[PDB]
């Protein structure tokens, strides 16, 4: 029941400390460790208990801060593997020239992990589209990891390359050369629009300054609600490749939304009276999406639906009836139904020097639909507009980067989001 | 004015036939006519259904200009369409020849190949001096040849590397004369010596040492004909113009990333493909800017596409040249360089 | 990692003299080259500029070259002459006396491996070297002529290696030289072949900046170099600590240059205010893209707005949202879509950095590659071109070697970038 | 939400400086711009004069324009050098002269942009511009000339907003320049077609109130300017703070404008009374309403009971009853049913405001759109004609490239805006 963890870049190391935060948290687990779970870490006899994840970046930069601060006694020395120089935002040289000098000790460092770990479930990557040390690397790593892997679950948790705004400004390039990989590799992939969430953060939490410490720490949250909450003995135990069985119909589709609907400020806290009616259906409204889509404009083909802390079983098909009832949302016609419930009995975890309030319960929705698929078409947009011109396409090819991939690439795209399209029309 | 693509193949080998168990990726089904194979019947995944594929299961049609394969012999296949480009190059404005692959299909070989067959030089020479010495008592024939290798970014003169490649400086003229520096220039005297100098330049290019194809020149390479004739008669229009033929080589490209590029491996192979998306981009710009009406084209990008400045632009005409492979062992790379060869064509 | 700072020429020297003041003074280095910083990450990425010599003596990883002896004295006279090393004063015969060619082709030809030698002894006392930085005049002549003549010895070198360099760019109004346009093409010839990226600074630029908005009654060439230096630090910055989001050299490149060639940029400073009215200041994000995107605080002479937006990076130091910069970048691209190039999704490299500038609360720096500089390149061209036609001191070049074939190709070859940019603006 | 306030020539900035000394001890605000209230309301709408600087230092949302270096000094060397900000001051070559198409047409027209540019920071930095406020002379020439030419400027970038300016009338017998009416009638021209609501203030008025009123032995222009300022205070006083009935520019304009055209506006002010008067004061709302429905206390001087109320604003400041305070609006309308026009059935528009004026117990504004102020804009056209048709001093404008169809259609035009307000009364 045991499952390993890699980051990638900046923004996967990033999304990391919080993650790491937060089990630590919930195990109680101290920054060297100590134990005053076995799951995300690895049994010590001294009781300091090491975390089961593989930490990379090409320029150490973001990984000397983690070496330097807190949990720099957390984390074992071997797993923090880093570069000299950096891939610069070309998915190129991380998938080659670059990131190949170190994708032998990165595999061999999971071999390690892997030959420790008894009950194998599978991976939890971190990374981005944006920089070519998580878009590139992660490509390369993914291909080997498969090989190695071919039985064993692979997640991935994205950042998905926000439509309305970004910092870099070859992202289209380095986004659309990683769907082909992801797409054939990958047993289910997550995509997150920062910018939704920064819009979550001014919405919900009430914050007019949000930055990338309460984005991750979000982003995290949903993690251990998907993963984790399973690790605390709930009512309904519903296993990694179980969401998987129920949440995809197909070879292909392996892309869910995932929300949390308990995205709540300290003041709200005390008025606000939450429950799990309320909780549910605060999910469906096309606000909590944590990426730039409207669910109203497509079909949902699969929903599953996790709580934690005080629920019944009850309520929440009672929720789902409401819901199904509303009908305002749509459901792809040839699936009779789409929802799947986990439930917890372990609370939400609380961070400490956070914001998102303590409530007593908490849900998360993790869904496939096919307005999602509309996000790619600016996505291509992008990248056809720049690569009509070709626009800094002499980096990828200074790598020797073939031209002929990056028609391949779009190809495989649009030949996804084709998928969708057919998912909704036929019946 | 309009470019044309001609393609054709080295051949399969007994290094392929012994692969009984494989399916062919090419197949030249009618002039100017190529289906990429196989489609996906695969018996590797399943696939027993109306496909949802992108292209894994319907066949890709590439048409050319002049397309051809295995069973042309390059007798023809040079002639049919360079016989013109060398008419073109004396009828007041110049001409150029090109090729185009992956590293160890057939440039060097089709360029000449075993010493005892035609190829482009070869039938080249034999044409043009077949026309000079049937012509010779008409005009007088003022021929000289022109030799370069482009290897790391740096033009190297082909013949005499003891001369430094500060002294090989790539300019043209406003009458679109070929403007270079100090260079070991010689002259057609007969196609033996001719193809002793091609020879030796082949020598002096700067190879691979790594995969397969060790020989592997791994470097570029232009030889320009540069006929000066003159008139033997006195009349009120004898002026008698000048006009050059280009014969453009280049390296080879490998995948993306071969499993033991390092060091020089990467940065000649950088210069390589950086070489190559110069060419692409000027090619690319020169005939989507011919459907326009304003032609910059990016002649910057490289010391070839200076050297093809008006080699490839002017008002001339010139034939694309690609080497096509049947393997699956080159799947992207054939396919991909198929698609540029369409693009170039378009 | 590290990089290798090389000065050419009074001009780049004295700019470069006020460069190492400033980052030596924001990692925390005495005038003895010991560190007394408050910091921990002042030490993190100090290999990036110094050695570090026994007795915890950091110094400059920098070459000093020049060919005027005297100039080079200043340096050992000034304040950090106990910091520079010995054996990176780099000096012998007179100067070229603003003849390109004494400084590029024959006089500073002679004393090139003067020079490598000292570039390999860096080179091997690195960790790992990502770049070279060079810094320079454009039309001074040794400065401009060395320049370009170690930028190709250098990338003969490291040809996989980062080109930078700041190159102090003839201004129309602000002069010294009658030669300027001379030395200049035969410069940017050679510049634009071997260089991976280039900053254009206008002295006239500044002079304007210096009183428009620090309202100083006497800028001083000390005044215009201590700008150039805040830009200076701001490239490479992002390298020596922590931050939001990390830059590079090679990062920039990757998300400045989309055309090979054109990899000539506008450099720009956030707050620029004078002392009095620092008081009225809001120091906000909002105020900083106001100033950073605002043509007057270009420290190219050409304002952008003739011109188009090919991309733009902006590089903040701070403590701040990351969403509020967002913000404001589409702001920006929204108020002014006209301006920035739509072939472009997102028209703006950003980058946030944990540290500002000691003293500063919060700052930004610019860099901009907009289609506008090409004006700059047509205003010397025509001065040239006037001059040439005439073939106006040329004999100074002819005594030289020097023919007539090199300055009309070098005018052909830079007519050639400025249609670049005219081909990419509409 | 946030108002921008513009001066523009001596007159409008010797107001304003009055003004801003006003509302800043209104709202706690001493001469380094710090707070020092004593209530949180003052800050709960601070924002709509202010910028809140680094330091809580809180800044004027003005722009300061002049064409005569000198008086800008004066403002420098007053007690508000160290409230304004530096930028906000904008002047240049020398004044106009009273030649309004220097301050219009040509001189001040080189110098908007500069402006301009102001504006565009100040906008840059609200959150929610309202309209802009405009402090000006109707003769003096820059005052007069910069004013149209910016409210035409500015209502080009904001045709939505709030255009609102107080305006100081040519007074019959207080003169000072004998091209008054060219000045007026060619500013005016330009006024009625890009304002929402001007006001009407004649420095006659102001000498006669101030000591028929106040009883004041030496009435200065700081004397007169201060009444004007209290009076600019009210009209606005409702947007920054809690009240019983709220009220606005644009909820006023909505009440105050029948007829697009007639936004002339005459202002008043309660209590007026000499300080030895005070003790005998009921401060009663009856008391308050017969001051402000008083004509002697109109600051237009025109009297209002040659004409007909098109329609009133009572703004009132301070605790008291909503009933006392309809009462004594109904028996006004009442009393005097021949001076309000019929065809409105109430003529009075009411507000009323939680906080009286530091000091007062109670007080109030008075706004009156009469029909009688077309005897004001009669006079001012005699006084044109009259010059007029000799070409009087006409070549002063010639000169500045002005012709006569200019002067011809502005009467024209002034004629139309008289008519229009007799059309509307018996
Ligand atoms: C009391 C106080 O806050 O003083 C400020 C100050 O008044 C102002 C006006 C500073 C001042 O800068 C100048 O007046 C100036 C002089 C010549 C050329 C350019 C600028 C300041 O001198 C500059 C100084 O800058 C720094 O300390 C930065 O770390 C800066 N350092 C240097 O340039 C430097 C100067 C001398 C010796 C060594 C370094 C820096 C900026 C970017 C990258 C690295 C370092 C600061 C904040 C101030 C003073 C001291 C008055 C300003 O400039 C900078 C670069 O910050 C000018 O407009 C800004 C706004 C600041 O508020
Ligand atoms: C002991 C005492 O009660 O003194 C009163 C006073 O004697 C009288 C006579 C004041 C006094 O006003 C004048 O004498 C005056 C001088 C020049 C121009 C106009 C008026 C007073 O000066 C004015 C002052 O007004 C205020 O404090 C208001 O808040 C007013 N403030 C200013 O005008 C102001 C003056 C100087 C500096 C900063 C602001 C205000 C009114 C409307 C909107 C905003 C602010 C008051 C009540 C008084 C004194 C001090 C004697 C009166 O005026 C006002 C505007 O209230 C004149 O008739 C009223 C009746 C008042 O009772
Ligand atoms: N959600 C989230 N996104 C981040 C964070 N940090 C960076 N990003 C995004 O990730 C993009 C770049 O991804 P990375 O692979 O981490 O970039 P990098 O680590 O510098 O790797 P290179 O750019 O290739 O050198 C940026 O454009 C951001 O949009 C973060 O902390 N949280
Ligand atoms: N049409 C052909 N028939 C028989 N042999 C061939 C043919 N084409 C290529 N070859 C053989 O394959 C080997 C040649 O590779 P060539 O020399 O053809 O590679 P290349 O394109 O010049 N490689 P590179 O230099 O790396 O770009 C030669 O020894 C040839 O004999
Ligand atoms: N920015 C800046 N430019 C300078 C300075 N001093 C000189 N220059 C410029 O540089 C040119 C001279 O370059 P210089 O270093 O003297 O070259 P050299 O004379 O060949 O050694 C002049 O034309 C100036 O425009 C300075 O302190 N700062
Ligand atoms: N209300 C008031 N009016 C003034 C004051 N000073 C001047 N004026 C009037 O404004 C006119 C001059 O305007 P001014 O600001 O000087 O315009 P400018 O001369 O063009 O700059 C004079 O005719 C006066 O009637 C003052 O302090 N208060
Ligand atoms: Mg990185
Ligand atoms: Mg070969």
């Amino acid at each position: 029941r045991e499952c390993i963890s890699i980051h990638v870049g900046q923004a996967g190391v990033q999304i990391g400390n919080a993650c790491w935060e937060l089990y630590c948290l919930e195990h109680g687990i101290q920054p060297d460790g100590q134990m005053p779970f076995n799951t995300f870490f690895s049994e010590t006899g001294a009781g300091k208990h090491v975390p089961r994840a593989v930490f990379v970046d090409l320029e150490p930069t973001v990984i000397d801060e983690v070496r330097t601060g807190t949990y720099r006694q957390l984390f074992h020395p071997e797993q923090l593997i880093t570069g000299k120089e950096d891939a610069a935002n070309n998915y190129a040289r991380g998938h080659y020239t670059i990131g190949k000098e170190i994708i032998d000790l990165v595999l061999d460092r999971i071999r390690k992990l892997a030959d420790q770990c008894t009950g194998l479930q599978g991976f939890s990557v971190f990374h981005s589209f944006g920089g070519g040390t998580g878009s590139g690397f992660t490509s390369l790593l993914m291909e080997r990891l498969s090989v190695d892997y071919g039985k064993k679950s692979k997640l991935e948790f994205s950042i998905y390359p926000a439509p309305q705004v970004s910092t870099a400004v070859v992202e289209p390039y380095n986004s659309i050369l990683t769907t082909h990989t992801t797409l054939e590799h990958s047993d289910c992939a997550f995509m997150v629009d920062n910018e939704a969430i920064y819009d979550i953060c001014r919405r919900n939490l009430d914050i007019e300054r949000p930055t990338y410490t309460n984005l991750n720490r979000l982003i995290g949250q949903i993690v251990s609600s998907i993963t984790a909450s399973l690790r605390f003995d709930g009512a309904l135990n519903v296993d990694l490749t179980e969401f998987q069985t129920n949440l995809v119909p197909y070879p292909r589709g392996h892309f869910p939304l995932a929300t949390y609907a308990p995205v709540i400020s300290a003041e709200k806290a005390y008025h606000e009276q939450l429950s799990v009616a309320e909780i549910t259906n605060a999910c469906f409204e096309p606000a909590n999406q944590m990426v730039k889509c409207d669910p109203r404009h497509g079909k949902y083909m699969a929903c599953c639906l996790l709580y934690r802390g005080d629920v019944v079983p009850k309520d929440v098909n009672a929720a789902i009836a409401t819901i199904k009832t509303k009908r305002t949302i749509q459901f792809v016609d040839w699936c009779p139904t789409g929802f799947k419930v986990g439930i917890n009995y372990e609370p939400p975890t609380v961070v400490p020097g956070g914001d998102l309030a303590k409530v007593q319960r908490a849900v998360c929705m993790l869904s496939n639909t096919t307005a999602i698929a509309e996000a790619w078409a600016r996505l291509d947009h992008k990248f056809d507009l720049m690569y009509a011109k070709r626009a800094f396409v002499h980096w990828y090819v200074g790598e020797g980067m073939e031209e002929g991939e990056f028609s391949e690439a779009r190809e495989d795209m649009a030949a996804l989001e084709k998928d969708y399209e057919e998912v909704g029309v036929d019946s | 004015s309009s470019i044309v693509v001609a393609i054709r193949v080295r051949p399969f080998t007994s290094m392929e036939k012994t692969r009984l168990v494989i399916r062919k990726i090419v197949d030249c089904v009618d002039d100017r006519m190529l289906i990429f194979d196989p489609a996906d019947r695969n018996s590797n995944a399943t696939n027993k259904f109306s496909s949802q594929r992108r292209r894994h299961g319907g066949e890709i049609k590439f048409v050319f200009d002049k397309l051809f394969d295995e069973t042309s012999s390059q007798a023809r296949v040079y002639k049919e369409t360079t016989s013109p480009l060398l008419d073109s190059v004396l009828d007041g404005f110049n001409s150029t020849v090109f090729a185009y692959g992956a590293t160890g299909c057939g440039k060097t070989y089709t360029v000449s190949g075993t010493p005892s067959q035609p190829g482009i030089i070869f039938l080249a020479m034999e044409e043009l001096f077949n026309k000079i010495t049937d012509l010779k008592d008409e005009k007088d024939f003022e021929i000289s040849l022109s030799y370069l290798e482009i290897y790391n970014e740096r033009i190297r003169d082909l013949l005499k590397p003891e001369t430094p490649s500060k002294r090989l400086v790539i300019r043209e003229d406003t009458q679109n004369h070929i403007k270079v520096a100090n260079l070991s220039y010689h002259h057609p005297n007969t196609v033996e010596d001719v193809m002793d100098l091609v020879v030796q330049g082949n020598i002096n290019r700067t190879t691979s040492p790594t995969e397969a194809n060790e020989v592997s020149s791994r470097s570029h390479a232009v030889l320009q004909i540069h006929i000066m004739q003159t008139n033997k008669l006195v009349d009120l229009t004898s002026q008698h113009t000048f006009a050059t033929l280009s014969i453009i080589d280049l390296a080879g490209s490998e995948r993306a990333a071969a499993t033991r590029n390092r060091g020089i491996r990467l940065h000649e192979g950088a210069n390589i493909n950086r070489s190559l998306l110069a060419l692409g981009n000027c090619i690319n710009a020169l005939c989507l800017n011919d459907g326009s009406r304003s032609c910059h084209i990016p002649y910057r990008d490289s010391k070839l596409t200076r050297l093809l400045k008006f080699s490839l632009g002017g008002n001339c005409k010139t034939v694309m040249i690609v080497c096509i492979s049947p393997s699956s062992s080159h799947y992207d790379e054939t396919l991909n360089t198929l698609k540029y060869a369409n693009r170039a064509k378009e | 990692r590290e990089i290798v700072h090389i000065q050419a020429g009074q001009c780049g020297n004295q700019i470069g003299a006020k460069f190492w003041e400033v980052i030596s003074d924001e990692h925390g280095i005495d005038p003895t080259g010991s560190y007394h910083g408050d910091s921990d990450l002042q030490l993190e990425r100090i290999n990036v500029y110094y050695n570090e010599a026994a007795g915890n003596k950091y110094v400059p990883r920098a070459i000093l070259v020049d060919l005027e002896p005297g100039t080079m004295d200043s340096v050992r006279s000034g304040p950090f002459g106990q910091i520079f090393r010995p054996d990176n004063f780099v000096f012998g015969q007179s100067g070229a006396g603003n003849n390109w060619a004494k400084g590029h082709y024959t006089e500073g030809a002679e004393l090139v491996d003067s020079v490598l030698d000292v570039v390999r002894k860096e080179s091997e006392s690195c960790d790992c070297l990502q770049g070279f930085q060079l810094t320079h005049s454009l039309g001074g002549g040794t400065g401009s002529g060395m320049g370009t003549l170690l930028i190709s010895k250098i990338r003969e070198e490291y040809p996989d290696r980062i080109m930078n360099t700041f190159s102090v760019v003839p201004s129309p109004k602000v002069s010294d030289t009658v030669v300027e346009p001379y030395n200049a093409t035969l410069s940017v010839h050679q510049l634009v072949e071997n260089t991976d990226e280039t900053y254009c600074i206008d002295n006239e630029a500044l002079y304007d900046i210096c009183f428009r908005t620090l309202k100083l009654t006497t800028p001083t060439y000390g005044d215009l170099n201590h700008l150039v230096s805040a830009t200076m630090s701001g490239v490479t910055t992002c390298l020596r600590f922590p931050g939001q989001l990390n830059a590079d050299l090679r990062k920039l490149a990757v998300n400045m240059v989309p055309f090979p060639r054109l990899h000539f940029f506008m450099p720009g400073f956030a707050p620029l205010t004078s002392r009095g009215s620092q008081q009225y200041r809001a120091l906000t994000v909002p105020e900083l893209t106001q100033q950073m995107f605002d043509a007057k605080n270009m420290m190219a002479a050409c304002d952008p707005r003739h011109g188009r937006y090919l991309t733009v990076a902006a590089v903040f130091r701070g403590r701040m949202s990351m969403k509020e910069v967002d913000e404001q970048m589409l702001n920006v691209q929204n108020k002014n879509s006209s301006y920035f190039v739509e072939w472009i999704p997102n028209n703006v490299k950003t980058a946030v950095c944990d540290i500002p500038p000691r003293g500063l609360k919060m700052s930004a720096t610019f860099i901009g590659n907009s289609t506008a500089i090409q004006e700059l390149f047509k205003r010397i061209s025509e001065q040239f071109t006037a001059m040439f036609r005439r073939k106006a001191f040329l004999h100074w070049y002819t005594g030289e070697g020097m023919d007539e074939m090199e300055f009309t190709e070098a005018e052909s070859n830079m007519n050639d970038l400025v249609s670049e940019y005219q081909q990419y603006q509409d």
